[PDB]
Formats: structure tokens, C-alpha cells, sequence
């Protein structure tokens, strides 16, 4: 038996069981501050790529 | 039967029922599965994976 709630992350497939897999994780990005108005420049870490 | 017969309707006194036993027929589906067939002393255990 699996719920249907949407709760669920252990949706089974074909074949026995589904475990898990990648979960939504949030990714909390750093701070951001005027972000296209002022531009940084650097050798040590910038990458123009 | 015990002994020879005429014809008539059934008398139980006269024939003889056959001891027997009974087994079950298990089908692991998906997500379940069963070692065994459980009237042989061999106690159904599942396993989930």
C-alpha cells in the first residue's frame, strides 16, 4: 500500500520496490546584492566562460 | 467402495472417503514475494526489495 497524499517519495516502478532517488533539496543560494547594476572583476577565481 | 454393489442411491455406509490434505498455490506478485508453500511445515515468509 502507497498513499496518494503527494507526501510520497517512494512512488514504486516496475519491479518490487522503488527506494529513493534524487530528492528536492531547496539549494539556498548565496546573498545576492545589486546584482546586474555593479560587475566584479578578478584573476584568482573569476572565469568570463 | 467396500464391497460389491447393486444398483441404488448413494449409502455411506457402504463406500469409503479418502483421507487427504490440501496445499496453496502462491504467486509472489510485485513489490511481495513467498519461500515456500506453507502446508509442508515450511512457514510462508515474504520479503520486500
Amino acid at each position: 500500500l502507497d498513499p496518494v497524499a503527494g507526501n510520497l517519495i517512494t512512488a514504486t516502478p516496475d519491479g518490487l520496490v522503488l527506494l529513493a532517488s534524487g530528492i528536492p533539496f531547496p539549494d539556498p543560494s548565496s546573498v545576492n546584492i545589486s546584482d546586474n547594476v555593479t560587475l566584479r572583476v578578478d584573476e584568482v577565481t573569476g572565469d568570463d566562460a | 467402495a467396500r464391497t460389491d454393489l447393486p444398483p441404488g442411491p448413494f449409502d455411506p455406509a457402504n463406500w469409503q472417503e479418502i483421507s487427504v490434505e490440501g496445499l496453496v498455490e502462491v504467486a509472489d506478485s510485485s513489490t511481495i514475494d513467498f519461500s515456500g508453500d506453507g502446508s509442508a511445515s515450511d512457514p510462508l515468509t515474504a520479503a520486500v526489495k
